């Protein structure tokens, strides 16, 4: 696609240094300062049940798929605005490539 | 031996419907000139406009407000704390071309309430019939805030405009919006990352980031953080401040809260000196662009 796929391993080490403090991907896995990453990919944003978002993760009704979520990972509070998620972004391609391809085997 | 009582006179012969276009009008202008300011467009500076010429205002002796519309004259426009705002009224005059009838209060004030709204804010009520008063009531300069100082200066410099504390509180969370310029005042960075959309985004970055006190390129001190967002001493003094700090916990855990007290507060600052009439007509919620099927 536009996104290309980096190596999945170089994304493990990724989300456990910047990701892991506040979402979990296993199935049926607790909701922490974020929410059980399970299934994201196809699923409509805002819509991981037992969350509660806020009105702006649930209004921007988008699915979820690997090249919107680049759009978003690079700076997330200008993609969402208004959202809870407390973080910058990443900035270098690589390493969004890296990660995506990482998430999309695990949350299955 | 009185402050000056001004009386509110609408435009002749004028309803809603009318002003309804004029906001319209100016909602499709913001919408089309889009490319400002590297992509964050004429809405943030419209609502800056709104509220300095809103907080020249004194309550002691009813001198500056947003009546008289006392922008167009020379002496405020030059004001130091003023620059940048000849952006938001370069936009505003060909609107003015097109509306001669509308006043120059009446067009600041809804030239912020067409930002808000149109940036998807609180629906904020308006009222109309700011007339237009001559130069020589034309207020002398710094009536607006530094913005190095602290909480206790904050407190004691929005008494003069009679906010409380929830209420500085609620009209600060505009700073969610745009950014600051070190062309104009003197400090650069944005407070968030939605510059162009009105959220409780300046609560959530107050509290959630970790801020370090820095200097920048105009020999300024100034609160950054690594996300590249920015705060004020006045900003950063919402948390400082015990009392403050409460009601910025509350607005950044509910958004509708902040909505509501943003609309109460920001119309009170743009109404503040006005002595409405007792016929005159209730105040205008006007309906969006996104509502109106355009
Ligand atoms: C803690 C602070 C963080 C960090 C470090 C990251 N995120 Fe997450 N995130 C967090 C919260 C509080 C929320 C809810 C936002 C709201 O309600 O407005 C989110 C949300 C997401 C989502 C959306 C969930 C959905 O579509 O239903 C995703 C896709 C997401 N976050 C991803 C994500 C990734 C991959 C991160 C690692 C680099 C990351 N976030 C960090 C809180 C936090
Ligand atoms: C304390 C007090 C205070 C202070 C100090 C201030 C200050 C300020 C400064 C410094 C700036 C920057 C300028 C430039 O350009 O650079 C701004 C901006 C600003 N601001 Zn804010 N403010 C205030 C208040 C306020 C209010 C009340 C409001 C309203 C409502 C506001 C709104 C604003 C805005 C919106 C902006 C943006 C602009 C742009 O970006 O354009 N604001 N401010």
């Amino acid at each position: 696609t536009e996104f290309k796929a980096g190596s999945a391993k170089k994304g493990a080490t990724l989300f456990k240094t910047r990701c892991l403090q506040c979402h979990t991907v296993e199935k049926g896995g607790p909701h922490k300062v974020g929410p059980n990453l399970h299934g994201i990919f196809g699923r409509h944003s805002g819509q991981a049940e037992g969350y509660s978002y806020t009105d702006a993760n649930i209004k921007k009704n988008v699915l979820w798929d690997e090249n919107n979520m680049s759009e978003y990972l690079t700076n997330p509070k200008k993609y969402i605005p208004g959202t809870k998620m407390a973080y910058g972004g990443l900035k270098k391609e690589k390493d969004r490539n890296d990660l995506i391809t990482y998430l999309k085997k695990a949350c299955e | 031996t009185t402050p000056l009582v001004h009386v509110a006179s609408v435009e002749k012969g004028r309803s809603y419907e009318d002003f309804q276009k004029v906001y319209n009008a100016i909602a499709l202008k913001l919408r089309e000139d889009d490319e400002y300011d590297n992509y964050i467009g004429y809405g943030p500076v419209l609502v800056r406009l709104a509220w300095h010429t809103s907080g020249t205002w004194d309550k002691h002796d009813n001198t500056g407000g947003s009546y008289g519309g006392t922008y167009r004259f020379k002496k405020e426009f030059n004001d130091p704390s003023n620059a940048g705002l000849q952006n938001g009224f370069k936009f505003l005059e060909p609107i003015h071309k097109e509306f001669p009838w509308i006043s120059s209060g009446d067009l600041f004030s809804l030239g912020g309430v067409t930002a808000v709204q149109e940036m998807q804010g609180p629906k904020i009520p308006w009222r109309c019939g700011r007339v237009d008063t001559p130069e020589d009531t034309t207020p002398d300069n710094g009536r607006l805030p530094d913005a190095d100082k602290d909480a206790d200066y904050v407190r004691t410099f929005f008494q003069r405009l009679n906010m409380n504390d929830r209420e500085v509180v609620a009209l600060m969370g505009a700073h969610a919006l745009g950014k600051t310029h070190l062309k104009n005042s003197g400090y650069e960075g944005p407070w968030g990352a939605a510059n162009n959309v009105f959220t409780n985004e300046f609560y959530l970055n107050l509290l959630n980031e970790d801020w370090k006190l820095e200097k920048n390129d105009a020999n300024n001190e100034q609160w950054d953080s690594k996300s590249g967002y920015m705060m004020l001493p006045t900003d950063y003094s919402l948390i400082q401040d015990p009392k403050y700090l409460s009601i910025v916990k509350e607005y950044a855990n509910d958004q509708d809260k902040f909505f509501k007290d943003f609309s109460k507060a920001f119309e009170k600052l743009l109404e503040n000196g006005i002595t409405f009439p007792k016929d005159a007509p209730s105040p205008f919620i006007f309906k969006t662009l996104e509502e109106q099927g355009l």
